[PDB]
RNA sequence: UGGGAGAGGGUGGUGGAAUUCCCGGAGUAGCGGUGAAAUGCGCAGAUACCGGGAGGAACGCCGAUGGCGAAGGCAGCCACCUGGUCCACCCGUGACGCUGAGGCGCGAAAGCGUGGGGAGCAAACCGGAUUAGAUACCCGGGUAGUCCACGCCCUAAACGAUGCGCGCUAGGUCUCUGGGUCUCCUGGGGGCCGAAGCUAACGCGUUAAGCGCGCCGCCUGGGGAGUACGGCCGCAAGGC
């Protein structure tokens, strides 16, 4: 069990996934829009999102989780209420970073990315 | 707020001196733009060849997470 | 329509209870536009929901249309290529028309035979909680519900 | 002679971000994708998360309406080798100039030969959808190729659809880069609006499509046709 952890929000076009790691890193819980039920495009919805962050926070709560450090990966539209269920939900929010992968020009993209 | 002003004279050829060059860097480690350095068109040129040179020292970051 | 919002009519309060929303009842009543019929029926249903119950009639109709007031329904929206069934909140006004019309309608279901008697059963069971008038508040009310999702398309 | 600016070119090194694969930890019921789906991937442990390793390719912010080159074109960083060019001084040569039929070289992408390399992407091809059909558009895959070396090909909306040099014909403003005394003046580039004048109009206008001289290239109704025949070039595709 562990008191400070952290909070990782992969939050896309098509879904937003969110999983709670220990301090090492190591995942401890997550959940998603498929988790919280939904299927097909639904997945993508703020609300989606909403329940996902929950249903995430609220395993992690049963482990013991008091603190979390938010950080947030994807450019989704379900992003930012993914964070406002995290601090809704009774957890600490100790701080929250974005850390979206981005290229310095690496790999060409596919056909529907340029 | 720009840069150039809150310093006094200063070598922009300097790829040693950190502490100059880190005002120069955005909170997200992004080579800052003329409109907020101040510089003309051909400081700006020697300032981010410099500051390319010292990320390659270890002395500038290439990037750094955004906090909130 | 397009110009302006229209204005909404007051209706002339009724002679038995000097009440607005009791017309508004009669008023769905009627068929041919015949409301003398509508009066006798819904004051008739007055007359029942006292003696199979003794209590104020204007208690047990308005408390009745309280519990068939619907808070959320689903508008349609084809955004994209599908259709949308998103979730709206119910302005007072539409939640007045909406109870009234499927208390009446629910009504015209019951298999009593006078329609005297279906206003007063169905108002009797409606502020009693059950009821088809209610059970179609419960249905629209759960299907914004199950699209909550649809919360960020509402206009 | 002295100075400057720049992704000009070539060789060798080298830095980080990211994608992919692989190894370990931890973790569980889905992930992915779309207009919505499905194919696909996942309890044989995927996604998402942390650590490690491998490999190729392109260099984010700076970055610009910017710079450089004869054009094609050129962008992380370093060093070496190397071209063009501008300014100032007004020192040297004494018309040594301009253009240029042939010739010669260079020439994006795709394409070809031999040998490397191969992460991502992706003709062809396979599948899932859509559809009346869908040999497409969208989605899951995917081989050439895209990358390197050497040698071929020599095409294009290779465009400013504007050949090069030179003299003369108001200015206003934005910008890059030099030199003065630096208010500003004076050069050389990059745009915009415009005197005169041009033009069928659109528009051009000291970066002329204005007014003039020199030289080269080219046009002469549409299609047939950039086809045929011949010739020259090419491994072929094919080019002239
Ligand atoms: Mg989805
Ligand atoms: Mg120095
Ligand atoms: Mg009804
Ligand atoms: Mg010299
Ligand atoms: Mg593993
Ligand atoms: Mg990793
Ligand atoms: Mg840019
Ligand atoms: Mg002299
Ligand atoms: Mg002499
Ligand atoms: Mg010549
Ligand atoms: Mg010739
Ligand atoms: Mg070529
Ligand atoms: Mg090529
Ligand atoms: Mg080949
Ligand atoms: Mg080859
Ligand atoms: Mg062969
Ligand atoms: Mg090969
Ligand atoms: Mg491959
Ligand atoms: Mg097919
Ligand atoms: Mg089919
Ligand atoms: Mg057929
Ligand atoms: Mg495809
Ligand atoms: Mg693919
Ligand atoms: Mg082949
Ligand atoms: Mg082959
Ligand atoms: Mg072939
Ligand atoms: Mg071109
Ligand atoms: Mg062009
Ligand atoms: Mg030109
Ligand atoms: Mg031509
Ligand atoms: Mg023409
Ligand atoms: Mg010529
Ligand atoms: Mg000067
Ligand atoms: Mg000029
Ligand atoms: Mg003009
Ligand atoms: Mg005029
Ligand atoms: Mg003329
Ligand atoms: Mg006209
Ligand atoms: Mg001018
Ligand atoms: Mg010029
Ligand atoms: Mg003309
Ligand atoms: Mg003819
Ligand atoms: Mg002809
Ligand atoms: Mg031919
Ligand atoms: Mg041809
Ligand atoms: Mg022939
Ligand atoms: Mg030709």
């Amino acid at each position: 069990q562990v008191a400070s952890g952290r909070a990782y929000i992969h939050a896309s076009y098509n879904n937003t996934i969110v999983t709670i790691t220990d301090p090492d890193g190591n995942p401890i819980t997550w959940s998603s829009g498929g988790v919280i039920g939904y299927k097909g495009s639904r997945k993508g919805t703020p609300y989606a999102a909403q329940l996902a962050a929950l249903d995430a926070a609220k395993k992690a709560m049963a482990y013991g989780m008091q603190s979390v450090d938010v950080i947030v990966r994807g450019t989704g539209a379900g992003r930012e209420q993914a964070i406002r269920a995290l601090q809704a939900s009774g957890l600490q929010v100790k701080s929250i970073v974005d850390d979206t992968p981005v290229p310095h020009n690496g790999c060409r993209p596919k056909k529907k990315f340029r | 707020a720009k840069v150039k002003a809150t310093l006094g004279e200063f070598d922009l050829r300097d790829y040693r001196n950190v502490e100059v060059l880190k005002r120069f860097l955005s909170e997200t480690g992004k080579i800052l733009p003329r409109r907020r350095t101040g510089l003309s068109a051909k400081e700006q040129r020697i300032l981010a060849k410099t500051i390319k040179r010292a990320r390659i020292l270890g002395l500038l970051p290439f990037t750094e997470k955004l906090v909130r | 329509a397009r110009r302006r919002r229209a204005e909404v009519r007051q209706l002339q309060p009724d002679l038995v209870y000097g009440d607005v929303l009791v017309t508004a009842f009669i008023n769905k009543i009627m068929r041919d536009g015949k409301k003398n019929l509508a009066a006798r029926i819904f004051y008739d249903a007055c007359k029942i929901i006292q003696e199979k119950t003794g209590q104020e009639p204007l208690k047990v109709f308005k408390q009745a249309v309280e519990n068939v007031k619907p808070r959320m329904e689903v508008r349609s929206r084809r955004v994209g290529g599908a259709n949308y069934q998103v979730p709206m909140e119910v302005s007072p006004r539409r939640q007045q028309s909406l109870a009234l019309r499927w208390l009446v309608q629910a009504a015209n279901q019951r298999p009593e035979r006078r329609a005297a008697v279906r206003i007063a059963h169905e108002l009797m069971d409606a502020a009693e909680g059950k009821g088809g008038a209610v059970k179609k508040k419960e249905d629209v009310e759960r299907m914004a519900e199950a699209n909550r999702a649809y919360a960020h398309y509402r206009w």
